[PDB]
């Protein structure tokens, strides 16, 4: 902020708000896959029990 | 619509644009960061000088 004026900072802050959001999006998708795997393993345990 | 008129030095016309910090743009007259519209300037040394 202090190193620039208030007109071209938008392109310089959009990249810092999409990357910080797109990366968070990637992590969530990883959790969904693993959850879909544990769910299949948990049901096997119930059948075994 | 709004029209504002005044006269300044030749080297301080660049200071009129939003964002720039200085004497005329912080003490006398300045524009908001999200300003919409534009400015027009021209030489008048034949008249005022």
């Amino acid at each position: 902020f202090s190193r620039l004026d208030k007109v071209e900072a938008e392109v310089q802050i959009d990249r810092l708000i999409t990357g910080r959001l797109q990366s968070l999006q990637t992590y969530v998708t990883q959790q969904l896959i693993r959850a879909a795997e544990i769910r299949a393993s948990a049901n096997l345990a119930a059948t075994k029990m | 619509v709004y029209a504002d008129s005044f006269v300044i030095r030749g080297d301080e016309v660049r200071q009129i644009a939003p964002g720039q910090t200085g004497n005329i743009a912080d003490y006398n007259y300045k524009l908001p960061d999200d300003f919409t519209g534009c400015v027009i300037a021209w030489n008048s040394n034949k008249l005022d000088s």
